[PDB]
């Protein structure tokens, strides 16, 4: 009993590859498309709700997730490796940072975290490789909105846009030609919403697609009254018919 | 060929002993399904006793949880009573922990990443075993939560599990696109079950004594598995239609 | 074949391979003898040495002032069983003021090499043993195997050869059993067992090793000139 | 904690990972030790396909154990910092319960046993390194010089090289060292050191560096242009 | 508070010949002012010819003397059934002694 | 690979074979008991000539009554002395005594199968061990990485063992005197060793009961090498 | 290939073969059996006599887990002790803890739930033992059969072993023939018949007779040894019926 | 133990210590060097409880001896200082507490500076023109504050401890056998044999 | 058991060499070519990020160029992930040292103790090296200006410019041909741009593709300062020396 498993699963060959990481970017390019765009005012990022079975309720299985009230996670690749991801992601936001400082991490460090437990699922004894890449959309104080990208080897980029997944080459072309310095949140959600339909084979309403934003401070979502510093969450999940309403406006 | 006896990623990104733990689900050649009403969740399940010498009463893949939880398995029952036992243990450990009885899709989820560690944990084996777990819940109502070997799950209006689960699953989806609503409009658990028996019998194309059936009802604050006569009593009332 | 790697390994016939190697090493070990009547329990072997310039290998070690055994195989297997029963024997008397009866010391020994054979790492035993013993239910032998299979036996033999030893004894049964209140004798039916194990060599001063137990003797080795009286 | 054993004999009675260990020492760069009759030399080649190389603070190849003793070696750098390390302290910890610095002999052994250890514990394999360790001992004026390799086994050496090419250089030392007549100067044991080398070496450039041991703590490590001076002079009675 | 120690009394005496010697104690065990037994031995054969008392605390004492008679078995067993002489057994039964230092059997030894 | 621990299918443990290998190729060691003292001789053999033969330790101390002699991978031999000396001490410090050789000897010997995946392999050294006591005389013995030992009146062990052996058979009666002893080792290690014999590459050593263990001057066994060849010479 | 060459390794049809592999171990041993009754369940197994040399009464095969269980296994002996003395410390804690004696369910799953974890890791070897067990709680008598998957089921009668069909064959003309229940004192005698009916198909060697007891009448729901004139009542009962 | 006292002057620090060591009512030794050498143009000395002063220093002394082998380069007073500070602060909450007061004494030469640290028990640190450590300072310090200057010789410095141990001879209850004197600057540590 | 799946990464070939560290090696040789360049005023560090997208954030990424201290930093050829491991065990070392000495930790003893790290993930437990080779880049008051590099085998080396990654060998020849010992820091710039402008694997070095780094004595007196470039003064020094 107990793990004679205390050597590396993911090493080096001959040519210099890690196998187990490129082996887990080829999950994450079978995932279906998500999707991130950043805005001057906001980030928008979004994904299909790929349903397995019609008598599944799709509502219950949330791929977009809050990890903290400014920070939002959509992905690609393995879901149960996500689910256990936001999970780690959410704590380890509390016990390395708010638990210290009294305050939420901010979005690069928060991604740092993630990053660095993606790491050691690479190096350590007896595990492999997460087969997920994240996109990682947040605001705080003093760096503004930013976008990130987690990859299996625990590497990660901030983006103006992008997307990962299968249709990630068209989409990431489809988002150069769209994207510039000046797009206003709204602008983004359209964009993305395009963006998407292009990757999209069945039905392309509310509620197969899922998508959140990060932008203003919401105080009706806040729950209390009468700390005026306590302005409330900046990350929002559309409702399945406020996205039906832009989709008229295609 | 070592990334096939171990979950590691093969050169495609797969995981075989995952696939290969789902294909063990279906080992027992047992058919489950499960359906919710306006106030009940049903889950019936094939009930197959080969050997003459078998004690029948102790032939079970259905388990009583919690008080208010109900959880049937599709594979070996070795893997079907180390699930069981586990999750009566974290359902007791909940209550205890936070002061409430433990939900339907919470159970669904921890036992989920669960089995998602063994998926990525060498030295852990994937349980050959779906999961179905049923309750009505205080906040959700019915309530029907799966979990698999790659540590998947969701939530259904409706599900079936087995090797002749896609028949059942096309046969619940034809009679909601019909009936336009989430559930069955029905009172009484009794209809419910009635009905689950019912549909399955269509699907399968096989009729059903009292002792090739096995039925557990979930009602609020109680989940609670039927005897050989009250299903035959059930199987009766279906006749008389 | 595939399936000797390890003691861990099933064979596609439900064979452990590792265990059978092990019980192999036994079978090269020089023969060891025993047999017991209603009063009297005794072990005979025949040690074997290097050479003509080096000692006689033992092949007898006492456990307690009731109980000894013999051994053929890996003599340092046989030193990490019989130190467990010594211990086993001691606790027993200094927390129970109990004489540890022959037959819990087979089971004991049983558990202690079954271990051994379902874990990773390890390896079994490659040792059997002969343990002899006067208790408060007479006298016993017991046959160890490295397996983990314990026996009581009136007689046998284990070892190179020993095939010879353990069909005579099967002849003899109904005589040697009844071999009461008569150590000298007992001894005697022991020493003609053993020597119908010999090839191209007999029975010497120095190659030739007794141990009894019974109701009124204390575990004693006899070696050297004092089995002269049995050659 | 990871278990293998990765020393491990073969059929043959060889252990694979001692002797491959063996084969990064013939790799790394030549080191030569030659004791004379009041001090040892140590001599230590540094490969030239490395210019652009700042010398003042890249890790010299000779290292000082303590203020009495020092140590060269040939073979994989990076494990020769763990041997250095554990010599040091230990070094250390001698003076403080002993009263008295380690004697080179008992520094060596200790060194050895290092290396042994790692030769049949689980989960580690052996030091690619082998070791040229001289000085003097306390209040003594008797030169020392030992070298251990990947087994553990140590030995004392008249004049001792290790590393790449040392068949060569072993060659000429056998031939041109004199038991009888060991170098009775500073300046004769330096010269036989650097002719040594530059059998093997190349040009005698940044090439080569010689460190110096004498008695009660005197070492010092020569610059190029002193160097430099031995390799000139050798060369001009080399036209014969 | 609980008290681990007891005292149970009795007293002992040996003595040396040119080639024999004497351990005696009295046989009365006693906790304060009562009779535990008037007939309870404190003096003991150990093998090899070796007589010990430890007398004091009597559960010590016990324990003592069933350590010492423990190790006299083993000592036959890993030396070749070698006798313990005397002075032997007096180093084991020091180290016996000293191992509980600081938390010490209650009883003055002799053999 | 396969279990450090395996047994082959003749019911040997195939580590322990394979450090038997190793030991064959070690410099030969040589013991001869008598009832004046037990002789303990090696083969230096130095790898090369700058090499100062002095340095080379293959007898070894272990207590005042018990010496020791080595062959095969050397370095393997330290932490089996070390094992030796503290538990020759440890003994003296619990029971006011010398500690028997016997019980030395299965001491070390517990050490050899504590290996697995405990130390990582067997040990690749056998030992001569050699020594004194009160009960049973004179003694030598052949500890081996088995964890067997046997008790030997003659014993050779390393790369000229068998040969060394034969002659062992027929040279050793139990009347030899310790300076016969001396001899014999010297002669029959010029038989087996490849270079000359010397007073260098060859090193002899002893233990009485009087005068304990003692390694022998190059001088000393200088004179009994001179001594060894005009003996031979006569006849 | 090679998925047969690691225990908790699933091969592509979802199977264990390392644990079928143990199977193989089982049917290669002696036949044992359980037959529920009445009030109780009885148990008995074939003890093959290698030689005269073995005496008679003295291997005892049969065991007892606290004082109201009896377990007997056919396969690798050792592997079934080593079973039994966990059985024996569960049932401890559970009497420490509960006070009363563990139930026969209640039991049946902790060696279920061992066993089963002896499937989940390729540092341990699977048992190779299919075990017999049971006996009498406050619910009545039960009769179990576990294997080396850990999956165990409750039977009205049980056998494991190389005469397995024989005596399998042989408990269902006892269940047809007796809806209303065979009482403690004729499962015995049953017993007794099928064990000697199942040596045929291991007729090499002749054996020796074993049974046990667990009867809230006739024992008062305690395990017993069956012995002396009720054993041999039994086998002279089994020698009248092969003739 | 008793009596440590340190001077830093102009070019160097002079530490002067007590060679008494009693233990109860008897004088054991009364030429005991309260004092080790840590680095060559570095003197730490002590006092405090029996056994733990003299463990301390050679503890120290271990640690900065293996820094200068491992860098080829000798530690700052103020690193050194820093580094006994640390280790007395992790004491003073382990389960038993190094009860030891040091005064550290050196000439730092990248500086060209001499120093003077006093360091108590609990890991108290404070650099200091003069210092002393126990009853000693009760006396000396405000003979230090009236007769000391900055700009002083090692010569005034020696007068100026003279002046010192006269009172502490006249004014302490216990005889403490006189003070062996060390003066560290920019050539290293000597001892002044005749005080 | 699990023997059957370990790849052993810490054994020698039969040649003498770590299989891992010759496979991280060349796993290395992959990665965006950086460069150090040590003057008698100052370092320069120089480093070709991978091949970027357009809509990368440029001026919030940090890839290649890492901060140890305010007197010490690193550039990175290898995992980012890996080197991100290495370089906050690296911080806190530094920061340990700090605390203890109350002195800023001087450079060597930093760079052995990452090596060090490195050399054990080598020797024992079982675990794939990191795949990461540094340049570090620091000032302390006994050596003054200092380069070295470590590599996967933890063994480490002093420079006077040095480049790791792709095109080590034509970027080194380069540096070998056009550096001289009084160098100043402004020419190091220049030299380091026009190295990777001829070595790199891409059609035409601009900003966009490069982080860049100096480390000078350029604030006020006797006082070293670390100046991490703004992509917009990348895009000016690019334009300063030509090159666009």
């Amino acid at each position: 009993m107990t793990d004679r498993y205390s050597f590396s699963l993911t090493t080096f060959s001959p040519s210099g590859k890690l196998g187990q990481i490129d082996y887990a970017l080829t999950a994450v390019k079978q995932g279906v498309t998500s999707l991130g765009i950043k805005a001057t005012n906001g980030v928008v990022i979004a994904t299909e709700k790929k349903s397995s079975s019609p008598l599944a309720m799709s509502e219950t299985l949330s791929k977009v997730s809050l990890l903290t009230p400014d920070i939002g996670a959509v992905y690609s690749g393995m879901g149960p490796d996500y689910r256990v991801l936001v999970d780690k992601s959410r704590k380890v936001a509390h016990t390395s940072y708010k638990r210290i400082y009294g305050e939420y991490p901010p979005t690069k460090l928060l991604v740092s975290e993630v990053a660095k437990i993606m790491q050691e699922a690479t190096q350590s004894g007896g595990v492999r490789p997460f087969g997920v890449s994240l996109l990682i959309a947040g605001h705080d104080e003093f760096n503004g909105f930013s976008l990130y990208q987690v990859d299996p080897s625990g590497s990660y980029f901030p983006w103006k846009a992008t997307a990962i997944g299968k249709g990630s080459v068209a989409a990431k072309t489809f988002l150069e030609k769209r994207w510039n310095d000046e797009l206003e949140l709204e602008d983004a959600i359209h964009i993305a919403l395009l963006t998407l339909k292009e990757s999209v084979e069945g039905e392309f309403n509310g509620d197969t697609i899922e998508l959140a934003i990060i932008g203003d401070e919401n105080p009706d979502l806040l729950g209390y009254t009468g700390i005026p510093t306590d302005k409330g969450p900046r990350f929002r999940k559309l409702t399945s018919q406020e996205i039906n309403d832009r989709l008229e406006a295609l | 060929g070592y990334d096939r006896h171990i979950t590691i990623f093969s050169p495609e990104g797969r995981l075989y002993q995952v696939e290969y733990a789902f294909k063990a689900t279906n080992q027992t050649n047992i058919n489950s399904l499960a359906v919710r009403g306006k106030d009940c969740t049903v889950v019936i399940s094939q009930k197959k006793v080969p050997d003459k010498l078998l004690d029948p009463t102790t032939v079970s893949y259905i388990f009583c949880i919690s008080r208010t939880i109900g959880m049937v398995v599709n594979g070996p029952i070795p893997d079907a009573r180390n699930a069981a036992l586990r999750a009566k243990a974290e359902a007791a450990e909940f209550r205890y922990k936070y002061g409430y009885d433990m939900p339907c899709d919470v159970l669904a989820k921890r036992m989920a990443n669960l089995s998602q560690i063994y998926t990525q944990r060498a030295y852990m084996r994937p349980l050959g075993v779906i999961l179905t777990f049923v309750s009505v819940d205080e906040e959700l109502g019915p309530s029907i939560y799966k979990t698999d070997p790659a540590g998947y799950y969701v939530g259904y209006k409706a599900t079936a599990t087995g090797p002749k689960q896609q028949e059942i699953t096309t046969n619940l989806e034809n009679h909601f696109k019909k009936s336009k609503i989430d559930h069955i409009n029905e009172e009484s658990w009794e209809k419910v079950v009635e009905f689950a028996i019912t549909h399955m019998i269509d699907a399968l194309g096989t009729e059903f004594s009292k002792n090739d059936l096995e039925v557990g009802v979930a009602t609020k604050d109680k989940f609670f598995t039927l005897s050989a006569e009250n299903i035959e009593e059930r199987l009766v009332a279906i006749a008389e239609q | 074949n595939n399936y000797d790697g390890d003691t861990v390994t099933f064979s596609p016939t439900g064979r452990l391979f590792q265990v059978e190697y092990a019980l192999e090493a036994i079978k090269q070990g020089s023969v060891t003898v025993g047999l017991r009547s209603n009063t009297h329990a005794v072990l005979v072997a025949l040690k074997r040495n290097a050479d003509e310039l080096s000692s006689y290998q033992k092949k007898i070690i006492k456990c307690d002032e009731h109980m000894g055994l013999s051994l053929a195989g890996l003599a340092p297997d046989a030193r990490v069983l019989s130190n467990y029963l010594r211990q086993q024997c001691n606790y027993s008397s200094l927390v129970f003021n109990r004489k540890l009866a022959v037959e819990r010391a087979g089971h004991l020994l049983c558990d202690k090499a079954q271990k051994n054979t379902q874990s990773y790492g390890g390896r079994p035993y490659g040792v059997g043993l002969l343990i002899i013993g006067y208790d408060k239910s007479g006298a016993h032998l017991l046959e160890f195997q490295p397996s983990g299979n314990v026996t009581e036996l009136y007689g046998t033999a284990i070892g190179a050869r020993s095939q010879g030893a353990k069909t005579y004894l099967e002849r003899t049964l109904d005589t040697f059993i009844k071999i009461d209140g008569n150590p000298d004798e007992l001894i005697k039916a022991g020493v003609e067992a053993i020597s119908q194990s010999l090839r191209d060599e007999s029975l010497t001063v120095d190659n030739l090793s007794i141990a009894i137990v019974g109701k009124d003797t204390p575990f004693t080795i006899y070696d050297g000139e004092a089995v002269a009286k049995y050659i | 904690g990871y278990d293998r054993a990765l020393s491990i004999f073969s059929p043959d009675g060889h252990i694979f990972q001692v002797e491959y260990a063996l084969e990064a020492v013939k790799r790394g760069t030549c080191a030569v030790g030659v004791k004379g009759k009041n001090c040892v030399v140590l001599g230590c080649e540094r490969r030239s396909t490395l210019k652009l190389q700042d010398t003042r603070i890249t890790p010299s190849k000779v290292s000082k154990i303590d203020s009495h003793v020092v140590l060269s070696f040939s073979g994989l750098n990076a494990d020769s910092r763990i041997l250095i390390e554990k010599a040091r302290v230990e070094a250390q910890s001698h003076r403080l319960t002993l009263e008295d610095p380690v004697t080179v002999e008992y520094l060596t052994r200790y060194v050895a046993g290092v290396q042994q250890r790692y030769t049949q514990s689980g989960g580690v394999r052996p030091f690619g390194v082998s070791t040229l360790i001289a000085g003097f001992d306390p209040r003594d004026d008797e030169p020392k010089l030992y070298q251990t390799e990947p087994s553990g086994i140590y030995s004392s050496w008249s004049a001792q090289t290790i590393g790449r090419n040392s068949k060569t250089v072993r060659e000429f030392l056998e031939k041109n060292y004199d038991r009888k007549e060991p170098p009775a100067t500073v300046e004769e044991c330096v010269k036989l050191t650097v002719r040594s080398l530059l059998e093997v070496v190349q040009t005698g450039a940044k090439n080569i560096e010689i460190t110096v041991v004498k008695p009660d703590s005197d070492i010092v490590a020569l610059s190029s242009e002193e160097i430099n001076q031995y390799v000139t002079q050798i060369e001009q009675e080399k036209q014969e | 508070q609980f008290n681990p120690y007891g005292d149970n009394g009795g007293t002992i005496l040996g003595i040396a010949g040119e080639d024999f010697a004497v351990l005696a104690g009295d046989t009365r065990n006693i906790t304060d002012y009562s009779i535990n037994s008037r007939y309870e031995p404190k003096v003991f054969d150990c093998g090899d010819n070796i007589v010990m008392s430890a007398n004091g605390f009597a559960a010590d004492g016990d324990a003592l003397v069933k350590r010492f008679k423990n190790s006299v078995k083993w000592y036959h067993f890993d030396h070749n059934d070698k006798k313990l002489s005397i002075n032997s057994a007096a180093r084991n039964i020091q180290h016996l002694l000293y191992g509980k230092r600081f938390f010490p059997y209650y009883v003055h030894t002799i053999i | 690979d396969r279990g450090v621990s395996t047994f082959s299918p003749e019911g040997r443990l195939f580590q322990v074979e394979y450090s038997l290998e190793a030991i064959k190729l070690g410099s030969t060691a040589i013991g001869i008991a008598t009832k004046e003292g037990v002789v303990l001789g090696v083969e230096k053999r130095a790898t090369s000539p700058l090499l100062e033969s002095d340095s080379i330790e293959k007898i070894v101390e272990i207590d005042r009554h018990i010496g020791c002699a080595m062959s095969g991978l050397t370095a393997d031999a330290r932490s089996m002395i070390e094992h030796a000396r503290t538990a020759a001490v440890t003994h003296n410090l619990y029971y006011d005594e010398d500690i028997n050789v016997e019980s030395l000897t299965q001491s070390v010997c517990d050490l050899a199968l504590r290996f697995g995946e405990l130390m990582s392999r067997p040990f690749g050294v056998a030992l001569l061990i050699a020594g004194h006591d009160a009960d049973d005389g004179y003694q030598l013995f052949h500890a081996e990485p088995s964890g067997t030992f046997y008790r030997y009146n003659a014993k050779a062990i390393g790369s000229g063992s068998e040969g060394a052996q034969a002659e062992l058979l027929n040279e050793w009666h139990s009347s030899l005197t310790l300076k016969e002893a001396e001899l014999l080792v010297l002669k029959i290690l010029k038989q087996v060793m490849e270079e000359k014999l010397d007073e260098n590459n060859a090193q002899l050593s002893c233990i009485t009961k009087q005068d304990g263990f003692k390694i022998y001057d190059n001088e000393k066994t200088a004179e009994l090498i001179k001594e060894l060849k005009e003996k031979e010479a006569a006849e | 290939t090679g998925y047969d060459l690691s225990n908790s390794v699933f091969s592509p049809d979802g199977r264990n073969f390392q644990v079928e592999y143990a199977v193989k171990a089982v049917e290669n041993g002696t036949t044992s059996i359980g037959i529920k009754c009445n009030d109780g369940v009885v148990f008995a197994v074939e003890k093959l006599i290698t030689s005269k040399l073995l005496v008679p009464q003295k291997n005892v095969k049969i065991q007892v887990v606290d004082r109201h269980i009896g377990c007997v296994y056919s396969g690798l002996i050792p592997d079934g002790r080593h079973l039994v003395n966990r059985g024996r410390e569960e049932a401890a804690s559970f009497k420490k803890l509960y006070k009363t004696p563990i139930p026969i369910p209640a039991f049946a799953d902790r060696l279920g739930q061992y066993v089963q974890a002896h499937t989940l890791y390729n540092s341990v070897r699977p048992f190779g033992v299919s075990t017999i067990f049971g006996g009498v709680d406050k619910n009545g008598a039960h009769l179990y059969m576990l294997e080396p998957s850990g999956s165990y089921w409750g039977y009205k009668g049980a056998a494991t072993g190389k005469g397995r069909q024989s005596a399998k064959a042989e408990l269902e003309k006892l269940v047809d023939h007796h809806p209303e229940g065979l009482s403690a004192r004729e499962a015995v005698k049953q017993a007794a018949k099928i064990i000697y009916l199942a040596h045929e198909d291991n007729k090499e060697k002749d054996f020796e007779l074993e049974i046990s007891w667990c009867s809230l009448s006739e024992t008062n729901g305690l395990h017993k040894f069956v012995k002396g004139d009720l054993l041999q009542e039994a086998i002279d009962f089994a020698q009248k019926e092969i003739n | 133990m008793d009596i440590i006292l340190g001077i830093r002057v102009q070019d160097s620090v002079i530490l002067a210590s007590s060679k008494a060591v009693t233990r109860g009512i008897s004088v054991l030794k009364d030429s005991d060097d309260k004092t080790r050498q840590l680095s060559p143009h570095t003197l730490m000395s002590f006092a405090g409880e029996a056994g733990d002063t003299v463990q301390f220093a050679e503890y120290i002394q271990a640690n900065i001896q293996l820094y200068s082998i491992r860098e080829d380069y000798e530690l700052s007073p103020q690193a050194v200082s820093s580094f006994v500070r640390q280790e007395l602060a992790k004491s003073i909450r382990s389960r038993r507490p190094y009860q030891v007061n040091v005064l550290i004494g050196g000439y730092d030469k990248k500086k060209n500076k001499p120093e003077l640290y006093q360091i108590d028990y609990l890991g108290t640190k404070v650099e200091l023109p003069y210092g002393a450590h126990g009853y000693s300072g009760f006396y000396t310090f405000s003979l230090l504050d009236h007769h000391y200057r900055p700009d002083m010789t090692t010569e005034e410095g020696l007068d100026l401890l003279k002046l010192c141990v006269q009172e502490l001879e006249k004014r302490m209850p216990m005889d403490f056998k006189g003070v062996i004197v060390k003066i560290v600057d920019k050539d290293g540590i000597r001892q002044v044999d005749d005080f | 058991g699990s023997r059957r799946y370990d790849s052993r990464t810490t054994i020698f070939s039969p040649e003498g060499r770590l299989y891992q560290v010759e496979y991280a090696l060349e796993s290395i040789s992959h990665a965006g070519t950086a460069i150090g360049i040590m003057a008698s005023d100052g370092i320069v560090l120089a480093a070709e990020r991978k091949v970027t997208s357009t809509l990368l954030e440029q001026d919030t990424s940090t890839e290649k160029l890492y901060k140890l201290n305010d007197k010490i930093a690193v550039a990175v050829a290898g995992l980012t992930a890996d080197a991100e491991i290495l370089i906050n065990t690296a911080r806190i070392h530094a920061q340990n040292y700090l605390k203890t000495y109350n002195e800023d930790i001087p450079v060597e003893i930093l760079v052995r103790r990452l090596s060090d790290i490195k050399q054990g993930y080598t020797q024992h437990g079982g675990l794939r090296p990191f795949g990461v080779s540094f340049i570090y880049a620091g000032y302390d008051d006994r050596y003054g200006y200092q380069l070295y590099t470590s590599n996967p085998s933890g063994n480490y080396t002093g420079w006077k410019a040095i480049s790791v990654g792709a095109n080590t060998s034509a970027a080194q020849t380069l540096l070998q041909m056009d550096y001289k010992d009084d160098m100043k820091v402004d020419d190091a710039i220049e030299l380091a741009l026009k190295t990777l402008s001829k070595t790199t694997d891409s059609s035409a070095l601009t900003y966009d593709r490069l982080e860049f780094a100096t480390i000078r004595k350029g604030a006020n007196d006797g006082e070293v300062y670390q100046k991490i470039f703004k992509p917009q003064e990348i895009k000016d020094i690019l334009v300063k020396t030509g090159i666009t």
